[PDB]
RNA sequence: CUCUUGGAUCAGGACAUCCCAAUGGUGUAGAAGCUAUUAAUGGUUCGUUUGUUCAACGAUUAAAGUCCUACGUGAUCUG
């Protein structure tokens, strides 16, 4: 059972009614266009109509590196390198000028954000434009690709080694001395994981949404 | 002691009566709300036709939140949601009493509890036979557009395509400094500055030997009435009484706002097309669609937009 | 977001940009009411002890949804008359350039890839 | 910056006798039915609460003697008995605390 | 009939009344005719105010 | 501006706040009735409730055991939580603690005080406030009104 | 024969107007310009010293105005 991220409400003081109203419109678009299941790390091809030109479409293939947004404003960003020039485009799922979304390769990665690929070697971001879809098996669990990438020289876009990011998909041993690793651990904040008032349990909310979505079907 | 003591409704209520009184009050609200559902069959005041220069009453709504929206050209617009909730007409002043050239009508909304209110307000509402409302405001209405007190109002009073005006109290930020409050530049961080980073410079010239009234200084910011002009209406939901308005509205979520049609010069006499006195569903000449849209709006469940 | 003294990359086949030099080019002026330069903006460039006009075609700062964000700040050299200095471009160029107010047809002709 | 003039007793009387600076009177004082001592409506009675805490100390003092050391918390429920009382069947296998005095009237 | 007072000479166009709000730029000067248009009683009232003794009993 | 901040600032910092609350929670489990200052007890009340939820999960749950180990400094009390307190509150869905304000401390700082406890303990009962009986004059009139409305439809 | 000013911050005001606005004359064909009348509305940029006795240079702008307010302003800061 895969419940898409946007359906889960964020916590706050907003009324539940505003969420019910938004959900109705989201479901209606899904009947017209089907939104496939995917996770950060999977490769996608998205087709959209080009506004500047007249009745001419566009296609972009890349790996999904982030999923954000709630409700009708949900987004996802996918990355690729063309002629040795890196490009990223941020897409909204419910934008009406998206013709089709195709999951070329469905897979999961160790982390739920891959923004550190900007600092990794170019090979880990390049994907063949014309690669054909790979088979999928219904009676299975989604695969977890456990690749650990290699990084370029130390000056980076962010300090990925620091404990807040919680990166588990970088080969730090190759790039950093053990002395530097202890230097980073001075920012740990160990107590955060053990305080019970910072945790948001959404199991019941997830369950209730499931039947209503299925019931509407 | 032969002296004053203070009380509250729950002080003397026993265990059984505590729940009973809660239930009794809730039923009283429902009976009084249903009775007012039929204005047209309750001796309505005469309904005059529209004439140039006419002004119409407005509503009180609650701010739900925001969401995106798209037009048939693919342009994306952020929109805010306003819900009408138990809006009634309360009191009428004739032109001479109000002291304005025009007459006035008072509107209330958002039913509230009766327990922690002054007696004066409760007596006022008992006369009108309605449960109390959180907020009252005043609207300037012409004689032809006057409406009898006690008549419910609904979101369908507005229709898509018309511009509107909204006013509400802004978010309160407390006592604030000159940099945040008035956007003052401040001073450099380094090069020898001594304990002067975010402070104002000179108040004024030395010659006057005083400070001009109205000088900009630190003080409490926010929590003031502000108005936004010329916001289009994109869509209306008849079932839940929801209005969608272009752009931003002042205040936090769950805050009451005042809605009235635009007073800008361009939209001077657009009221003729809209229901002139108000919208009455009691008439039941036709049942409205659940959702009302504007032509440029791209509705969901329509086919994907192709920029042919 | 290109500004005065920003270092930029010349994505062009012109000899002036192609030839390696000990200093990378730097922006000297932005032809805008604001100082910030975005895609479709001309700037004044300092190259090899010389000044030349140039046009921004990409940058690393986020924009609105559904538009491409590049990994480097890319520029094209433009002659005083407005004719491109170079004869070819290989890196992908955004399609937003077509409709933005300005003269972009000449550069679009020389560019093969549009993203 | 230093004062340029002495402030007079008349001006000073107006600053410190302003109604803003005076002690406000309280309207939430009531009498306790059980003991007859005073209390605030939203607060527990001090005299009545004082009784309970004294008994609580006695019980805990006895609990300390039985255990005999730290880190001896039982894994079974506890119960208190007074002279003249014997464990019931439901009391089987539960720590029993013994008090010399008779059961207090208020304690149930 | 304070609206029907009369001025000798060209006083309607030459007599100026001045006021200040108290804020920078709050100085306003208006002629007699303009003030008479806005308020039909101001001219007569201002004349009487000036001729009374300048003390608290004036008000 | 502090809109939407659900935590108090206590101690010497964020980590110090957790440690102070942990010490109070450990004392509550052992003794089952505690006195602290009103603000501190109110902040710790939330954690006390959530601890009884992990206890319900059971001894064999790996996550529950890890959480209990961190929040109880004295280790003779982990058996107590999983085998005494958790069984006691099986029926209820919440409201495991009772908290009341106590007269101000008489120690020259005059702090606002409170008493917090777990329901169902063996200690002498607290002197709680009782609502008025139904035999009083006002209650009877309301009772009369209820009977008429119930009987007459 | 000799011997207080800059900058930052925030600006109050005058009109002897630099730009924006309404007009007259022309050795005003159009487009550019030169001159005069009326008006204080808001605005009036960013960097740099090899030579220059209170100067100059680069890139721009619709314009980069002239002045008064104990250097307007050091119990707000600084060379
Ligand atoms: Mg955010
Ligand atoms: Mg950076
Ligand atoms: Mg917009
Ligand atoms: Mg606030
Ligand atoms: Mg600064
Ligand atoms: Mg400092
Ligand atoms: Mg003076
Ligand atoms: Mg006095
Ligand atoms: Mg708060
Ligand atoms: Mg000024
Ligand atoms: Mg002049
Ligand atoms: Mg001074
Ligand atoms: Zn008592």
């Amino acid at each position: 059972r895969f419940l898409s991220p946007e359906f889960i409400p964020p916590r706050g003081r907003t009324n539940p009614l505003k969420f019910k109203i938004e959900r109705k419109d989201m479901l209606d678009r899904r009947k017209v266009l089907p939104i496939p299941e995917f996770y950060v790390g999977s490769i996608l091809r998205v087709t959209t109509a080009d506004p500047y030109a007249s009745g001419k479409t566009s296609q972009f293939l890349g790996i999904c590196i982030k999923r954000s947004g709630n409700g009708l404003g949900a987004t996802f960003t996918l990355r690729n390198t063309i002629e040795g020039q890196g490009v990223e485009i941020c897409f909204e799922l419910y934008n009406p000028r998206i013709q089709e979304i195709q999951v070329v390769k469905l897979e999961k990665r160790l982390d739920d954000n891959l923004l550190y690929l900007r600092d990794a070697l170019p090979e880990y971001s390049t994907f063949d434009v014309n690669m054909k879809p790979v088979p999928q098996e219904a009676c299975q669990e989604v695969p977890v690709n456990k690749l650990k990438v290699k990084m370029k020289p130390k000056p980076w876009s962010k300090r990925w080694e620091r404990p807040n990011f919680n990166i588990k998909g970088i080969r730090f041993d190759l790039a950093l001395t053990e002395e530097q690793m202890k230097e980073a651990q001075k920012w740990n904040k160990p107590w955060i994981e053990f305080d019970m008032m910072r945790e948001y349990d959404t199991s019941k909310i997830e369950a209730a949404l499931w039947e209503e979505i299925e019931a509407s079907k | 002691l032969h002296s004053k003591s203070s009380t509250w409704w729950d002080e003397h209520l026993s265990e059984e009566n505590l729940s009973f009184v809660k239930q009794l009050v809730s039923d009283e609200n429902k009976t009084q709300l249903t009775s007012k559902l039929n204005p047209l069959k309750d001796e309505p005041w005469p309904l005059h036709p529209w004439e140039p220069g006419s002004f119409r009453v407005g509503l009180i709504a609650l701010k739900l939140g925001m969401m995106p929206l798209w037009t048939k050209d693919g342009q994306k617009h952020a929109v805010t949601l306003l819900q009408v909730q138990d809006c009634h007409v309360l009191k009428y002043t004739p032109k001479e009493d109000h002291n304005g050239k025009i007459a006035a009508l008072t509107v209330g909304g958002k039913t509230v509890s009766r327990f922690y209110k002054p007696d004066s307000r409760l007596e006022f509402y008992r006369d009108l036979g309605l449960p109390p409302k959180q907020i009252h405001k005043i609207f300037h209405v012409t004689d032809n557009a006057v409406i009898k007190p006690g008549t419910p109002l609904y979101a369908a009073h507005f229709r898509p395509g018309q511009y509107v005006d909204v006013t509400a109290k802004t978010i309160g930020k407390g006592f604030q400094g000159v940099m945040k409050r008035w956007g003052f530049k401040g001073q450099p961080a380094s090069h020898g500055q001594t304990k002067t980073h975010r402070r104002p410079g000179a108040i004024s010239t030395g010659d006057i030997a005083r400070v001009w009234p109205g000088t900009k200084m630190p003080g409490r910011m926010g929590n003031q009435n502000r108005t936004v002009y010329g916001l289009k209406v994109w869509r209306v939901n008849t079932k839940h009484n929801i209005i969608y308005v272009n752009g931003s509205v002042p205040g936090h979520k769950n805050c009451l706002v005042k809605i009235k049609d635009s007073t800008l010069p361009a939209y001077k006499d657009s009221c003729k097309n809209l229901p002139f006195p108000t919208y009455f569903p009691d008439g039941d000449e036709e049942e409205l669609p659940e959702d009302l849209f504007d032509e440029s709006v791209w509705q969901p469940s329509e086919p994907s937009i192709t920029f042919a | 977001a290109v500004q005065k003294m920003t270092r930029v990359r010349v994505v062009d086949n012109s000899a002036l940009g192609s030839t390696p030099y000990h200093r990378p080019p730097r922006c000297i002026h932005v032809y805008n009411k604001s100082g910030v330069g975005k895609v479709g903006d001309q700037i004044l460039l300092a190259i090899r002890g010389q000044k030349k006009k140039a046009l921004i075609v990409g940058h690393r700062m986020p924009g609105s949804r559904m538009t491409p964000k590049f990994d480097s700040n890319n520029v094209v050299l433009i002659e005083d008359n407005g004719n491109p200095v170079g004869t070819r471009i290989k890196i992908p160029i955004p399609t937003s350039l077509r409709r933005r107010e300005g003269e972009y047809s000449k550069v679009l002709a020389i560019a093969q890839n549009f993203v | 910056a230093a004062p340029k003039n002495r402030r007079t007793i008349e001006v000073n009387r107006c600053r410190r006798r302003n109604p803003q600076k005076l002690i406000k009177i309280k309207n939430n004082i009531d009498i306790c039915p059980e003991c007859g001592h005073l209390k605030q409506k939203h607060v527990l009675c001090g005299y009545c609460y004082e009784k309970v805490r004294q008994e609580t100390t006695k019980i805990r003092q006895q609990i300390g003697a039985q255990e005999g050391g730290p880190f001896r918390a039982p894994s079974v429920e506890t119960m208190v008995l007074y002279t003249g009382e014997k464990p019931s069947e439901k009391d089987q296998g539960k720590r029993i605390v013994e008090r010399n005095i008779k059961r207090p009237s208020w304690f149930t | 009939n304070t609206r029907h007072i009369a001025f000798s000479g060209n006083k309607w166009e030459q007599k100026v009344y001045s006021s200040h709000t108290g804020y920078p730029g709050g100085f306003r000067q208006v002629t007699a005719a303009q003030l008479h248009r806005k308020d039909p009683v101001a001219i007569v009232k201002l004349a009487i105010y000036g001729m009374l003794p300048k003390n608290l009993h004036r008000r | 501006i502090s809109h939407g901040r659900v935590y108090r600032r206590l101690g010497l910092g964020p980590e110090s706040r957790i440690h102070l609350l942990r010490n109070l929670l450990t004392g509550l489990v052992r003794h089952e009735r505690i006195e602290a200052t009103w603000a501190r007890a109110d902040e710790m009340r939330g954690y006390a409730e959530k601890l009884i939820d992990y206890g319900k999960l059971g001894d064999t749950n790996e996550r529950a055991m890890r959480m209990a180990d961190f929040w109880l400094t004295e280790k003779d009390l982990i058996p107590k939580l999983f085998k005494v307190l958790a069984p006691r509150f099986q029926g209820q869905n919440g409201n495991y603690t009772r908290m009341l304000q106590i007269p101000n401390r008489k120690e020259q700082d005059r702090a606002k005080m409170a008493v917090i406890e777990y329901k169902g303990n063996y200690l002498p009962p607290l002197p709680l406030p009782h609502r008025d009986s139904n035999l009083t004059l006002l209650n009877q009139l309301l009772l009369g009104l209820q009977q008429d409305l119930h009987h007459n439809q």
